[PDB]
RNA sequence: UUGCCGUUGCUAUGGC
């Protein structure tokens, strides 16, 4: 289970890579999808140049998390959620939240790279 | 419809595979290799012989000639016979002895000749398993098997060793060993008219021998419990079923290939059958065997099932789920220690542990329309298989032997029309294997012989 | 209810009988009723099989408190002649135990037969 | 085989420690020879799971693949569902090794008593005395794992320390 | 009258550092850096050990009541 | 024209069209047993090799049956060896794991275009299928 | 005590012959001891000693079985005369050396 | 008709 991130969806819809058939062909398992709330806050106040991203996270294939805090402050919600649980891959972009997250150990970190998702401190790919 | 497109599509496959009756049908491959098989020799072993003594409404039933003599050793196991081409029996039992008997006597009961008995003496002085090479047996006999010549008789038990016998004075000739620690035998088959011997040994291994050479020939592997009984006939063919893992292979020996039947029955589809309008279940062990001809046999299980198999058909062709009925439940004042019957009535909770007998012995009469299955019911059943080959049917009962059936065989007698035989039966108190039988009930140790006529 | 209550059907009395059987064989199942409380209170089990059919009930019916007590499954087996002869020994049982392994074999058959006994239970 | 695509992260670096001296590999090409294999067995089945229900491709190659991975024995009985092949992993396949079998069954005190046992010919599977260590039992093959006749350990004669022994203390 | 040949010449290992037995086997050495490890690791967490083993006799390494070795929440 | 005896079109092919999981999927809907081997008498080399795959063991089966038919021991020759034993062997341990061979599932080859979809009996004509179903 | 097991018997009347395939078993042996197996072969046949001939043994692996091919004459001389000469080397009687040259 | 023991038959049964 791999939670997703805003510039990570947007490198998807940049790239052209469809989230859960992408997280398959990544992993080579069955992967699910989840939005924070936060993360969705995120994605509606990108505006409405971002009306593709955000009807594209509003998928019934992607589940989605209920955060319990103030502010709409991603980052900071996906790294206390995965440093308190390590049960979660971290599907990221942005190059400060790939350092926290590759910082704390035991957390896989997913990635559009290329034309496709890759993904790092998993050591079971193949 | 998956299932359906995955039948649609594998005929179609079927078909492109015919893919890639006129007055000429000649095929010149088939026609030389006839020329070959008219050239060679040997049409005597390998017949793959059908059920040519079709005989089983034909003789009387009700009222055979039942001599139950009872013996005095605890909890007999085996019985082998003998017929040329005087006849005599043999008996093993717990109590560590083989008993030979004159049976062809044949209107009345056996004579003991002589005794064979082992005991403390014959222990190892070693504790190693390859200088097992003593003359006796020192733990539990529990197969004997006559040649078909009759030069020896060939026994052995737990204590894992095939001591084998001459006939004329019961003494031990050559020993054996199965030359690891868990390879006690089960049983034992000659396959007939000849000098080699089928043993089934716990280690889930199958060992063969040349008697009258001492030499074992080969040792084949595969099944996946203890191999609780075997089967031969003529042809270098065998049937074996191991106990827990519900599979009854039979061996092409030579290639050492087998052939696996495994069972199936369940009881929600079973109960299913039943609810488009009943106490009857799953399967526990298949337990004894015995190859009717060489295109059948037929099992018998650990929930009284009598199965029917062909050699063409991996699902059995006919069951008999109850053969010997549902044991009577353990009564009000053993099983609960309350003072009320309701409350002792409450702790049976109906029907639900009501256990069936269980088929401890199977005979098929070789190449014959006929069987004979016994358990602790105190009756013997015989059934015969119709002749298209596709069912059995209960013709009679043999309800003068209380007791434990370990083994059934018979001996013939008469000629081609007009024919009797002894159906002998090992009977005990207590399963040739373990103990686990309680409710002894009015049991003797002893050899239920019935004579059966026309 | 009876006194002998979470008891099997034939499908999962083979499936227990089968998987009882193959750790009677890689040693680690403890066999008999104060066998199986002494692995009980020292903690080593994974499920214990109690049968329901012996010559009193409370004989066994004394384990279901300790296994309630210790988290552990149990199931009733409607055939102590059968569960004696899928242990392996010469006589019947009346209650047997899976030790818990993680050197073993079978682990994959016993926590299949945990998971179904328990959503019996 | 093939080497994975970041060989030298640490947590791929703790993965093999643990899984060598789990199992008693020699090297890492244990590890990456099964891993590599296991790589092709569900990078099919994510293409079997991408093609549609009632796809031929699918269901034949499916339960084929479902089946002779269950005869494998590496996927149990009743999950007959091709998403537990994408579940499978690669210590699921070297469980069914024969040094690790050994151990399991108990016929060895370790992975490397089993280790030397079976190179050192005690151990045979049904009828061959297998040799090497990495051997990938089967199902039907789970249960004939035992001591090769000609084996000491089985009940064969005594080999050469021992009968030097012996012989010395009989001088 | 033969002058054999012996090791330092035969075998040409010039002047090299004292190395491993336990490198001279590349299984041993993933052994013992295994039982290593996993000595490491009841330093780092708390590892299960099996259960209680006989007795509860204490727990013979102290306790301590100003520790607290759980993980808070955001 | 005229004719030409072609024995490329009287010739048994069968192997066009022989596919590994329709083939697998018969011999689970068979309902006749199947000729299994004493469970350690298949493996090869002590295990340096596989077990065996189905197709070796029926070319095994093959070999010493027309071996004992004609009194003849096979040989080592040597440009048919170089190519078929170690090329056949190298892919054995490529994609033979366990007695199971994997390689199909990483080998582009349409099912339904050769094996499956009938080509005689095509039923072109609505007519032609109402026949073919009654 | 080695073991013998005759199959598929055929009989030639034109090389005036009897051919067979041989199962030869050898439990905790080495193998087939040729010659020894040619006397359990003519006893267990009729005499003709100098008339029984094998040549092609495959044993399986990790011993026990041979598979050999096994054909018996009678007359000793029609023996000499349709046997090869290599095998004649081998087992009976005749010797014949090609000359060394070039 | 057997390891004992009971009815026994002048042969069948039943308790360990
Ligand atoms: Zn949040």
């Amino acid at each position: 289970q791999v939670l997703i991130d805003t510039n990570f969806i947007n490198f998807s819809i940049q790239k052209k890579v469809d989230i859960v058939r992408g997280m398959m062909d990544c992993l080579l398992a069955k992967c699910n999808p989840l939005i924070t709330d936060c993360v969705m806050a995120e994605l509606e106040k990108l505006g409405p140049k971002y009306r593709i991203a955000l009807k594209l996270a509003r998928d019934p294939r992607i589940k989605r998390l209920s955060c319990s805090h103030k502010g709409t402050y991603a980052d900071d919600c996906l790294v206390h959620r995965v440093l308190q649980h390590k049960c979660y891959i971290v599907a990221t972009n942005d190059a400060g939240l790939k350092q926290r997250i590759r910082k704390i150990p035991g957390i896989p970190l997913m990635s559009v790279g290329g034309h496709a998702y890759v993904i790092e401190k998993l050591p079971d790919v193949f | 419809n998956p299932a359906d497109k995955r039948r649609r599509l594998a005929k179609q496959y079927l078909e492109n595979l015919k893919s890639e009756d006129e007055y000429n049908n000649f095929d010149a491959g088939d026609l030389d290799k006839d020329i070959i098989a008219s050239r060679l020799k040997e049409d005597v072993a390998e017949q793959q012989g059908r059920v040519f003594r079709y005989f089983g409404d034909k003789l009387l039933i009700s009222e055979a000639k039942q001599s139950f003599t009872r013996v005095g050793e605890n909890n007999l196991t085996c019985i082998s016979c003998f017929q040329p081409v005087r006849l005599f029996a043999y008996t093993v039992s717990k109590d560590l002895q083989l008993t030979k008997y004159d049976i062809t006597d044949f209107s009345k009961r056996p004579k003991k000749l002589k005794y064979a008995k082992g005991g403390a003496k014959y222990i190892p002085t070693s504790k190693h398993e390859y200088e097992n090479t003593t003359e006796g047996h020192y733990d539990e006999i529990l197969t004997v098997a006559a040649s078909p010549d009759g030069k020896y008789v060939v026994t052995g038990g737990r204590d894992r060793k095939l001591i084998v016998w001459s006939t004329e004075s019961l003494s031990p000739v050559k020993v054996i060993p199965t030359k690891d620690r868990r390879g006690e035998v089960l049983s034992l088959a000659f396959r007939k008219n000849s000098d080699q011997l089928y043993a089934s040994c716990a280690d889930f291994k199958i060992r063969t021998y040349s008697i009258n050479q001492f030499s074992q020939l080969e040792i084949l592997y595969g099944h996946h419990d203890i191999v609780e009984d075997i089967s031969a006939l003529a042809m270098e063919r065998c049937v074996t079923v191991g106990a827990r893992d519900r599979t009854a292979m039979l061996w092409k020996i030579p290639d050492e290939t087998r052939l696996t039947f495994r069972g199936g029955d369940e009881p929600q589809k079973l109960l299913r059958r039943w609810m488009k309008e009943p106490l009857f279940f799953c399967e526990g062990s298949i337990d004894v065997v015995s190859m009717v001809d060489d295109f059948h046999f037929i099992t018998g299980s650990d929930n009284g099932n009598i199965c029917l198999w062909s050699l063409a058909k991996k699902k059995p062709i006919f069951t008999e789920r109850i053969a010997h009925g549902i044991l009577p439940e353990p009564s009000f004042n053993d099983i609960s220690g309350e003072t009320d019957e309701e409350l002792r009535k409450r702790q049976l909770q109906g029907k639900k542990l009501l256990q069936p007998f269980w088929i401890t012995s199977l005979y098929a009469i070789p190449y014959s329309n006929v069987f004979i299955s016994g358990s602790w019911s105190g009756s013997l059943k015989v059934w015969k298989i119709s002749d298209n080959l596709r069912s059995f049917e209960l013709l009679g009962e043999l309800s003068g032997a209380k007791g434990v059936v370990t083994k059934i065989q018979v001996v013939e007698s008469g000629k081609h029309g007009k024919e009797k035989f002894r159906i002998l039966a090992s009977i005990a108190k207590e399963h040739r294997l373990g103990r686990w039988i309680a409710n002894v009930s009015g049991a003797r140790n002893g050899i239920y012989s019935a004579v059966i006529d026309q | 209810n009876p006194k002998a209550f979470p008891l099997a059907d034939a499908a999962l009395t083979q499936q227990i009988l089968d998987v009882v059987q193959q750790a009677a064989n890689l040693r680690q199942l403890k066999k008999g009723a104060n066998e199986a409380t002494k692995t009980l209170n020292r903690g080593i089990s994974e499920f214990i099989i109690m049968a329901a059919d012996c010559e009193p009930i409370e004989i066994l019916l004394h384990l279901p408190l300790l296994c309630e007590d210790k988290n552990v499954p149990y199931v009733f087996v409607p055939s102590r002649v059968a569960l004696g002869r899928a242990c392996g020994v010469s006589r019947p049982v009346i209650a047997a135990s899976i030790t818990t392994n993680d050197a073993s074999a079978i682990k994959t058959q016993i926590y299949a037969v945990k998971d179904k006994i328990e959503t019996l239970l | 085989y093939s080497t994975p695509k970041r060989p030298y992260e640490s947590s791929r670096l703790d993965a093999e420690l643990k899984l060598a001296g789990e199992f008693g590999l020699k090297n890492k090409k244990e590890i990456y020879r099964i891993s590599f294999q296991l790589s092709k067995i569900r990078r099919a089945a994510r293409d079997l799971l991408t093609r549609d229900e009632k796809d031929p491709k699918r269901l034949f190659e499916g339960n084929a693949l479902i089946r002779r991975l269950v005869r494998v024995g590496v996927l149990s009985e009743d999950k007959k569902k091709l998403d537990y092949v994408l579940a499978l992993k690669v210590e699921d396949f070297l469980e069914r090794r024969l040094q690790t079998q050994v151990y399991k069954l108990g016929l060895a005190k370790s992975v490397h008593h089993a280790r030397v046992l079976i190179t050192q010919r005690h151990i045979a599977v049904g009828k061959q005395i297998v040799n090497i260590p990495s051997f990938m039992v089967r199902l039907d093959s789970e249960k004939h794992i035992d001591f090769a006749p000609t084996s000491p350990f089985g009940g064969a004669r005594p080999g050469r320390v021992a009968r030097r022994n012996a012989a010395r203390k009989a001088e | 009258g033969k002058r054999a040949i012996n090791y330092q010449i035969l075998k040409n290992k010039g002047l090299t550092p004292k190395r491993n037995k336990d490198n001279r086997n590349s299984r041993v050495k993933k052994r013992k850096k295994y039982q290593k490890a996993q000595k490491k690791l009841k330093s780092v967490r708390a590892v299960y050990s099996g259960g209680q083993s006989g007795v509860y006799e204490g727990e013979k390494t102290g306790i301590k009541k100003g520790l607290t070795r759980s993980v808070k929440f955001k | 024209f005229e004719d030409r005896f072609d024995a490329r079109e009287h010739k048994d092919r069968s192997n066009k069209s022989r596919m590994q999981a329709m083939e697998e999927y018969i011999r689970e809907s068979s309902d006749q047993p199947d000729w299994s081997a004493s469970i350690g008498a298949d493996i090869v080399n002590h295990g340096r090799g596989g077990i065996k795959s189905l197709r070796d063991t029926e070319k095994e089966r093959r070999v010493t049956s027309f071996e004992e038919d004609n009194f003849t021991r096979l040989n080592i020759t040597n440009k048919a060896e170089k190519r078929k034993q170690k090329q056949r062997e190298r892919n054995a341990r490529m994609n033979v794991i366990g007695g199971e061979d994997f390689g199909i599932f990483s080998s582009k080859r349409k099912l339904e275009d050769s094996t499956s979809r009938r080509g005689a009996k095509k039923t072109r004509s609505a007519w032609d299928r109402a026949q073919r179903r009654l | 005590a080695v073991t013998i097991r005759t199959r598929k018997v055929i009989s030639n009347p034109l090389l005036a012959r009897k051919q067979f395939v041989v199962d030869v078993l050898h439990p905790n042996r080495a193998n087939v001891s040729k010659d020894e197996l040619r006397e359990k072969l003519a006893e267990v046949y009729k005499a003709e000693k100098d008339a029984v001939s094998v040549f092609g043994f495959r044993t399986q692996f990790g011993g026990g079985k041979s598979v050999g091919f096994g054909l018996v004459y009678n007359s000793v001389a029609e023996a000499k005369k349709f046997e090869p000469t290599y095998r004649l080397v081998r087992y009976g009687l005749a010797e014949k050396v090609e000359k060394a040259s070039r």
